């Protein structure tokens, strides 16, 4: 256009860039700064950052770039480059990884009354104070801080466009959802210069994790092998394989808690409730698999060199197994011959006695094995019935 | 009209950003740096880096930009940008990556006396060799190195910045803007400026501004999350002295699952700490020496299975080994008539092998027990002990063991 | 040459290229936006983004870039540096990381008659949400939206591309078969293009360009599919072991973490979206539900194998049960001298006798365990089979539209 | 120096543009050699299907606005101009993964005094080389360096491949130069065929920009020794432990946990062979195969060892032995496989009566549980001598016909020329 | 300083940067290249990639950069940008992934004399071919090739500073030690052309591998998963655990060959001693496991369908037993009368059916302790020879 051409010729013809537009140094140029969230990246838990894709639209007023309409043919708005005219630098405080300020240069619509709107994008890859403590449950408030860097409040002042950041078009994650959000301005004042206050405008968003596919990829199984760590003591010791299940459901929580620990961050300010439970776990196997030892020790036991105690044969035969209703328990040659068959009749006689004796002992260790699944199936059905 | 234009054209015209604003040929620039750390994001073991994000404050006297107050209205004070005026080309000699400069150009407030206040913010990524001796209760010493790139002693004299008349010579942190990492607790701050000797007042490198980090890791996550598994894995051992020594008992198989545990704790641990080779982590020391006792285990379960099954057919009881282990330690008539005998005979001698059977079980079991008592005290002062001397290892109590000073505000 | 110089200066002597071409103020400026996919690079699902290798094919017209030929000695057109001419500032507005603008700044082809013509390639890391409902069995629907970032839909018009002679317009990404590398995991079905609108923003117009791509799924079965098929095989097979084996919890055991480690592992390949559970996890799920159930109740058989007369009681509705009825319906039908002398005789005829009972009644346990081993292998390989068929047959038929809607 | 006037008289009195071809006359062409010298081959990541190549990408081409007559200056017969100060044409890898499409260091360009300007600058190419991996780790790949000039048509510039002079007769260089010395072999590929080629496409028009380029192919085999030690040589080994397992007795109690193990061994290789593989679908890896098979074979020995130990473990109480199993499996089968071979008194009398009686039912009993047994080894040894065959022959078939596989010895398989840098045609 | 302002001024003002610096154009700039290593960032062995961190010196002399000191208040040396004046395009020949020339263009000094000095810092990631035969305890010598790109020796001409780099300011790695290093000044005289040499000067470090992360991290589990080999044939067959253990033996040494073979490049040209000696013990371990097997059968051979050979009962019964020593091895009454002569034959059969039995499980026995003294003798000449 050679009215536009014309227009952008006059209007940066003595226009100096490193001068704030106002008409006296003492004012301050007031802009208007909005945040709009196109998209929330990601929320990377281990390194405690969160990318967002944003628009930062800034409104101001700059009197040096203002015309008369009717002399340009009409014209009513331009579009100028942004590295032409004077820009606020309007930097992320809490950036973590990204650039601080808006690297992207983009035009910027410009009125001709002299109101100038930016709307530049950017990824703000800013610090979140994740907080891993009822994950994957967990619900995240971290924010975007947002300051004119080297102007105070008597140079630069920004308001924020309105109460809350602007998610018209915003893209939904699937993972993460925007339950709250809002930005306050702030005032800091410093004990060096008090005349002088900085302005500051914080977006905060809650974010709150959907934890179906933690579920299932994490504590189902979990939950399954759970649940089948109190399977060891329905299984008898004869079969010989008690050893094998304990141990192998040990082996796989320890593979799913190196899964969760590659999943959170290292912090310690807050002990996750999913590895403490997990711990929890991992202590209850560790004391099952003692006690099917010492069941396994006791079935084996030798009727010759350990005689049962008094108390045991009265604790695991006399009481306890009448408190279970559920279960199912039960509460010259000829001389030489003639001795032989004496001899064979003695042998048979030590074998039933001994045998008696060892049937006991076993009997103590199956009584010791159905207290144990009394007692997991008790747990398990009071946290069935409690959380579901 | 903003006042500033004029004031501003009349600075920047005829003025050559390439110069130092050395007055006279003598004449010195006092550069004078302050860093404030708002977040220490992140210590990249494996990498060896830290990873800080701080503003760098950085002051000197530039003599061509002044004037007279009252010639301007009462302007007393400008911003330039940074990329317009001459620099001291202050930048982070230790850097891991390309990274010399800083992140953002910041403006540079000018005042009328001269004075050049620049503050811009960066992120560094500082090498940091990390001791990896005590992991993970260890703290480690991490330290930034600025200087400038350009110009050298007799040029630029860098200096500490002096706050109320008094040199600020620790890194400053401002509550306002601080974020505790969580997993790093800053204990010592100091700050000083060094001098390379083996240089003279030229080659750049003369002087240095190093900042240093004497940070903690907080244990507990990895307590939970790594060594209470492994103990208690490795308490399982012990156990296998109480299992039959027979079919079915499953001694080895207990001692052998224990050994690939440990074995896979090990590869865990490989994966936090980094490749350096000057010392092994606590962690690696504790889980070689697991990993040594589960195999002496195994070997004495296999001598115990050995022992317990062993038949007269195949190995003879020597008396000796006997006393030892069970003394200090713990027409028709007669074809019926021979039959009765042959069979009362094999009776009493399959009675006799199986009593044989039983003793040997017996010496085997006397055996699995001193053994127990031996093992199982074994682990136990391993353990402990490792763990004791890791909790035992604080933070010196001086930022520098020489200095008596503190070095805090 | 001399005349191209002289043609060249002429046209930039006031050509300001900051400036929207308008010959009369008001007046829009036609852009015809136009996509050639040279390459399908990658479609990380991971973190929901499809990188291309694409022509931009632009076009629009510009009134100061006109001259009479015949004044030129007959220079039809000029190939002028991009960064002379204005240019609309046509940018992917869903990219995933910050690339909003074109990578190579090739010549612009400037007609007499004004007739800028544009090809820039361009490296393109467009965001696409993942639909993980049928993964890997599954077809994506990426979007690449292309519109002028500062200039609304009262400055520039933006149109489609014309074909190659010029007649129609192209209203799909177009495919140029010789210099195109097919990605070899997926295949495009429809590609549209289509130009869409805001009913609430009346400034807004875009065009978007729709790639339906399907997943050849060869690689995941192969390396996923067939083994947890045979992990599942195993689960089965326990219920045929005899309890006397001694390797039942071996065999259901492994089988049960081996499952877990296919799981655990193909949890990296899969996107962290928790909007759906794809038809692959749901099989894993539900075979490793299956091999613990087989666990459990190899638990039961081998607890009833291994009971006693001396320990237990056979409750009576068990007899009734497996015993009776069951078998029948799995095909599973079963001097002082002499006196000591004689006195020894008698008791070793009544300990013959007690050993006789008590082993009778424990064949009858084992019966009881062998019975109800195998009902469960009957049940479980009906159930495994079914569910196996059921979900496989569910993903099979997961096609693409016809239509492609766009 | 007499340089400086040079430049200056050819560069600012002249009014060099830049931006204008180096051409008399708008209709005439400009000529733009090219030619490859691949310095290092930097590697080939399967995983991204991406061939990373260390190369110095050479141009010639003639700009008439840079001649001078020697005689009235020094003789300068060679001079050194900055890349950004004179026209260059910008010839650009297409086929590239990232965004570099140019050269990554732009080097000053050679001028002679009659024109010719030549520039060798060095790049890392990160081109796209779709993968076959039919033949894994036995394969060859086929990669590709695509060159078009995007900047202007066919009708304004074109493409060609460098001439060189040996006998007064130029020949042009259809392959990659490569320096015997200069380039350090790779450890992992070996060059076999590089040709070069100039593909012109006759289906599309002078004036498009795509009616043009020169490819530079690379043909590349893999050398397998590292995956044959170190990946197929212990997949091999742990399988045939499988077959073994049939040798172990129904008493031992660890056929199960033998095949079992062997089973997850095999899945554990698959993996890590999974991880080390691009995703396509085009076809399943040799090695890929291999594992498939093996994996069906040792569930078929898990299966069948099973099926054994059901059998050795059957008593008269719960089943009964009929005549046909007794005699396929103890008769035919076992031969066919060549396998190994007063009151008181009446009282105490039926007493003894019962003993002998319960003893004889004990006698047949254990007598059929060693039936069961004998039927058992029949059954696993004629698995054993059933499967372990077929394991031998499906390894050494898988794994011969994968040695079987070469580059063809020609590229461009219905071209007769051999591209090769002996024999220029 | 009005002086340097004025100065920098009026030596710029007709200077072309494009044009060598020479007083005529027949003579050749003579530069001074020297190396200083500042730190040894990484050496990625997969890739076969050293990322070092480097500060490459440089020195030369523009004639027209002079000035007389008494003209400018005495000035002696000036800082310049170093985008102002002419420089060498010096190109690190080898470049892998990096630059290949210098990007950080940081300011130099300049002399009153003409001399200029300039330190440009850089990070070479210069390609490094990793030799892994002896793997972990190897020693790397790779190189950095640097020489001017588009000049030939007889208009741009460098020479070495030193016959070695500055390493000086080295920070000392952790990983790797400094063994040696030295710079080298080649010539090359291509076929094309005779007429124009062409020099580049390679600076090469031998560096020095610490075993201490490996040796903890692989060798030390991997001799302790070998040791447990040699139980297997201690283990009585009657334990039933035999296969278990070897088993899970062979499962884990497998699994660390995997490791070593990840932390390796892929390269054919040599194969690590490390992975060599894993092989060999997969392979060992693999025949033990057969002769365990082996052993296994044989212990279980009944009596009813194999008869003990000669030729095994006279070597394993009455051969080997004698030679090894440090082992502690070896009306109605004819109804009852009936049965009682049965049940003594069956005892009778029974017994010489258990003897037959008891000698097979002798033969196994000696077997695997025949198996077992083999490994011991493995295990004791191996350590001695290591020793
Ligand atoms: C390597 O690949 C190139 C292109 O990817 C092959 O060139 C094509 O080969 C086919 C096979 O006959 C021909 O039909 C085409 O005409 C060729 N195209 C061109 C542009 O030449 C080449 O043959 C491949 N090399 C080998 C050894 O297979």
């Amino acid at each position: 256009s050679e009215h536009e051409t014309r227009l952008v010729a006059n209007l940066l013809e003595n226009y100096n860039k490193v001068i704030r537009p106002v008409e006296h140094h003492t004012h301050f140029v007031d802009i208007t700064v909005g945040l709009q969230l196109i998209q929330l990246i990601s929320v990377d838990e281990v390194n405690q950052i969160v990318e967002t894709n944003v628009r930062l639209r800034q409104q101001w007023i700059d009197v040096r770039l203002r015309w008369n309409p009717a002399d340009y043919g009409g014209i009513k708005k331009i579009r100028l480059p942004s590295d032409d005219v004077w820009l606020p630098d309007l930097v992320l405080y809490n950036n973590a990884d990204g650039d601080f300020a808006i690297v992207h240069m983009t035009k910027l619509l410009l009125d001709y009354t002299g109101k100038i709107m930016w709307t530049p994008p950017a990824i703000f890859k800013s610090y979140c104070e994740i907080i891993v403590t009822h994950f994957p449950f967990d619900q995240q408030n971290c924010t975007m801080k947002l300051g004119i860097w080297t102007y105070d409040g008597t140079k630069v002042s920004i308001s924020p466009e309105s109460d809350r950041p602007d998610l018209s078009t915003f893209m939904e994650s699937g993972e993460w959802v925007m339950k709250d959000y809002r930005g306050w301005k702030h005032w800091v004042y410093y004990t060096c210069c008090p005349d002088t206050p900085y302005l500051d405008i914080t977006y905060h968003f809650i974010m709150q994790r959907i934890p179906l596919y933690f579920v299932v990829n994490v504590i189902i199984p979990c939950l399954l092998f759970s649940f089948l760590t109190g399977l060891v003591f329905y299984l008898p010791t004869d079969s010989g394989e008690k050893m094998t299940l304990s141990i192998s459901v040990l082996l796989s929580l320890t593979v799913f808690l190196l899964v969760i620990v590659e999943l959170i961050p290292s912090t310690s300010s807050a002990v996750p409730l999913i590895g403490k439970y997990m711990l929890f776990t991992m202590i209850f196997v560790i004391s099952s698999i003692i006690i099917t030892v010492v069941v396994i020790n006791t079935h084996h036991r030798s009727p010759s060199t350990h005689t049962m105690p008094q108390w045991v044969r009265k604790i695991f035969i006399d009481t306890i197994p009448n408190v279970m209703f559920f279960s199912t328990m039960k509460r010259p040659d000829v001389k030489s011959a003639i001795e032989g068959v004496k001899y064979i009749a003695e042998h048979m006689k030590s074998d039933e006695e001994s045998s008696n004796a060892a049937e006991e002992w076993k009997y103590v260790a199956m009584v010791i094995d159905h207290i144990l699944l009394c007692v997991f199936m008790l747990i398990c059905i009071i946290g069935t019935v409690s959380v579901f | 009209e903003n006042e500033e234009g004029r004031l501003i054209e009349k600075l920047l015209g005829d003025y050559d950003k390439r110069i130092i604003p050395a007055k006279t040929l003598d004449h010195i620039i006092d550069v004078t740096l302050k860093l404030t750390l708002t977040n220490l994001i992140s210590l990249n073991e494996k990498e060896e880096a830290l990873t800080t994000n701080v503003w760098i404050e950085i002051q000197w006297n530039d003599y061509r930009l002044s004037w007279n107050t009252s010639e301007y209205e009462g302007i007393d004070l400008v911003r330039i940008p940074s990329e317009l005026l001459w620099l001291p080309d202050v930048v982070l000699e230790n850097n891991v990556d390309g990274q010399f400069e800083v992140a953002y150009y910041a403006n540079v407030l000018v005042y009328n006396d001269g004075s050049m206040y620049w503050l811009p913010p960066a992120i560094y990524r500082s090498t940091c060799p990390i001791a990896v001796t005590y992991f993970p209760f260890d703290w480690q010493n991490c330290s930034l190195v600025f200087r400038s790139q350009t110009y050298n002693a007799h040029e630029v004299n860098l200096q500490l910045s002096a706050e109320e008349g008094e040199a600020v010579e620790w890194i400053h942190i401002d509550p306002e803007d601080f974020t505790e990492n969580g997993e790093w607790t800053i204990r010592h701050r100091p700050a000083k400026k060094n001098y390379n000797w083996q240089l003279t007042k030229d080659d750049t490198d003369f002087q240095e501004i190093i900042f240093f980090l004497i940070i903690q890791r907080k244990p507990l996550f990895y307590i939970i999350n790594i060594i209470a598994p492994c103990v208690l894995i490795s308490s399982l051992v012990v156990l296998v002295y109480f299992l039959p020594a027979q079919a079915g008992g499953q001694k080895c198989t207990l001692s052998i699952s224990v050994l690939l545990a440990q074995t896979i704790f090990l590869f865990l641990i490989a994966q936090k700490v980094p490749e350096t080779s000057l010392n092994v982590p606590l962690i690696g020391k504790y889980l070689i020496f697991v990993m040594f006792v589960s195999m002496l285990i195994v070997m004495n379960c296999v001598i115990v299975l050995n022992v317990s099954l062993r038949t007269p057919n195949t190995h003879s009881l020597s008396e000796k080994i006997k006393h030892l282990f069970l003394g200090f330690l713990p027409p028709e008539i007669k074809s019926c008539v021979e039959a009765c005998n042959f069979i009362a005979k094999s009776t009493k001698e399959q009675n006799d092998s199986g009593s044989e059977n039983e003793n040997w079980v017996l010496i085997g079991k006397v055996i699995d027990k001193a053994c127990f008592w031996i093992a199982l005290l074994l682990f136990s002062i391993g353990t402990l002990a490792i763990f004791l001397t890791g909790h035992f290892n604080q933070v010196p109590e001086f930022p520098f063991p020489g200095d008596p000073r503190k070095y805090v505000p | 040459s001399v005349m191209e110089d002289t043609l060249l200066s002429v046209l930039f002597e006031t050509y300001n290229p900051k400036v929207r071409p308008a010959q009369t103020v008001g007046d829009k400026v036609t852009v015809r936006v136009g996509l050639t996919l040279t390459n399908l690079l990658i479609l990380n699902e991971k973190i929901e983004e499809m990188t291309t290798n694409v022509f931009l094919n632009l076009a629009w017209t510009d009134y100061r870039l006109q001259w009479d030929p015949a004044a030129y000695e007959g220079i039809k057109d000029l190939r002028i540096p991009s960064s002379d001419v204005w240019q609309p500032d046509i940018v992917l507005m869903n990219n995933n990381d910050g690339s909003f603008e074109i990578t190579l700044h090739v010549n612009v082809l400037v007609q007499h008659t004004g007739a800028v013509s544009w090809q820039p390639s361009a490296i393109y890391r467009s965001s696409c949400t993942i639909k993980v409902m049928y993964f890997p069995f599954d077809w994506q629907n990426c979007t690449m939206v292309f519109k002028s970032y500062t200039y609304d839909t009262s400055e520039v018009t933006l149109q489609h591309a014309l074909d190659a002679k010029g007649e129609r317009e192209v209203k799909e990404i177009v495919i140029n078969k010789d210099a195109f590398t097919e990605n070899g995991q997926w295949s495009i079905e429809h590609k549209p293009s289509r130009k869409n609108w805001r009913s609430d923003d009346p400034s807004y117009e875009d065009v978007t360009f729709y790639l339906i791509i399907q997943r050849k799924p060869l690689f995941y079965i192969v390396y996923t599919i067939i083994p947890c098929i045979l992990i599942s095989i195993l689960a089965i097979l326990v219920f045929y072991l005899p309890p006397d084996a001694g390797e039942k919890m071996s065999l259901s055991i492994s089988a049960l973490l081996a499952v877990t480690v296919f799981l655990l592992l193909l949890a990296d390949k899969v996107p962290e979206t928790s909007l759906s559970v794809p038809i692959i996890i749901r099989y894993l799920m539900f075979i490793m539900i299956l091999v613990a159930f087989s666990v459990i109740l190899s638990v039961v058989v081998l607890n009833l194998h291994h009971r006693s007369p001396n320990t237990h009681t056979m409750p009576n509705w068990i007899r009734q049960i497996f015993i009776e009825t069951l078998p029948p319906f799995l095909w599973i039908q079963r001097p002082q001298d002499l006196k000591e002398a004689v006195e020894a005789i008698k008791y070793i005829a009544e300990q013959l006798e007690s050993a006789s009972e008590f082993d009778d009644l424990k064949k009858d346990w084992q019966y009881v365990a062998m019975v109800a081993d195998r009902l469960f292998l009957y049940v479980f390989f009906v159930i495994c089979s079914i569910g196996t068929f059921s979900i496989f047959l569910d993903a099979s038929h997961n096609v693409p539209p016809d239509n492609p809607f766009a | 120096n007499e340089e400086e006037r040079l430049i200056n008289d050819l560069l600012i009195v002249n009014k060099y543009n830049k931006h204008v071809r180096p051409v008399k006359h708008n209709n005439e062409v400009v000529n733009i050699a090219l030619s490859l010298t691949l310095s290092n081959l930097i590697s080939l990541k399967e995983t991204d299907e991406t061939l990373t190549s260390n190369v110095w990408m050479d141009h010639a081409w003639y700009d008439h606005r840079l001649t001078w007559n020697a005689s009235e200056y020094s003789d300068i017969s060679i001079l050194r101009l900055p890349p950004e100060l004179v026209w260059i044409p910008d010839i650009v890898l297409q086929n590239n993964n990232d965004g570099q499409y140019h050269v990554a260091y732009f080097c000053n360009v050679l001028v002679r005094p009659n024109g010719y300007v030549t520039w060798l600058p060095p790049a890392i190419f990160r081109s796209s080389c779709p993968i076959n991996v039919l033949y894994f780790p036995f394969d060859w790949q086929n990669c590709s360096l695509k060159f078009t000039a995007l900047n202007y048509d066919a009708n304004e510039i074109t493409m060609d491949l460098m001439t060189d002079t040996i006998d007064g007769k130029d020949y042009p260089i259809e392959w990659i130069i490569i320096d015997p010395e200069a380039f350090t072999e790779n450890g992992e590929w070996e060059i076999i065929h590089k040709p070069a080629k100039k593909n012109i496409y006759p289906d599309k028009f002078p004036n498009g920009t795509n009616y043009q380029d020169v490819t530079f192919y690379l043909i590349i085999r893999r050398k397998p020794l590292f995956y044959v030690i170190n990946f197929i040589t212990p997949c091999v080994l742990i399988s045939f432990l499988a077959s073994l397992a049939f040798y172990l007795p129904a008493e031992s109690g660890e056929k199960m946990s033998t095949a079992i193990s062997v089973l997850l061994a095999q899945a554990v290789f698959l993996l890590l062979t999974s991880q080390r593989l691009p995703e396509t679908a085009l076809a399943v890896p040799l090695i890929g195969k291999y594992l498939m098979f093996i994996m069906s074979l040792v569930t078929g020995v898990i299966v069948n060892c099973g099926i054994v130990l059901n059998f050795h473990f059957r008593t008269p109480s719960t089943h009964v032995l009929s005549t046909r199993v007794k005699q396929i499996f103890l008769e035919k089968l076992p031969r066919i496989l060549h396998m190994s071979r007063h009151d008181e008194i009446k009282s105490g009398i039926d007493s003894t009566n019962y003993i002998v009686k319960q003893i004889k039912e004990k006698n047949a009993y254990d007598e059929e549980v060693g039936n069961w047994n004998l039927v058992g080894q029949t059954i696993d040894r004629l698995s054993m001598f059933i499967i372990t065959p077929v394991m031998v022959l499906g390894t050494i078939f898988i794994f011969v016909m994968g040695n079987f596989n070469h580059p063809p010895a020609k590229p461009f398989e219905g071209d007769p020329f051999d591209y090769s840098s002996d024999h220029p045609r």
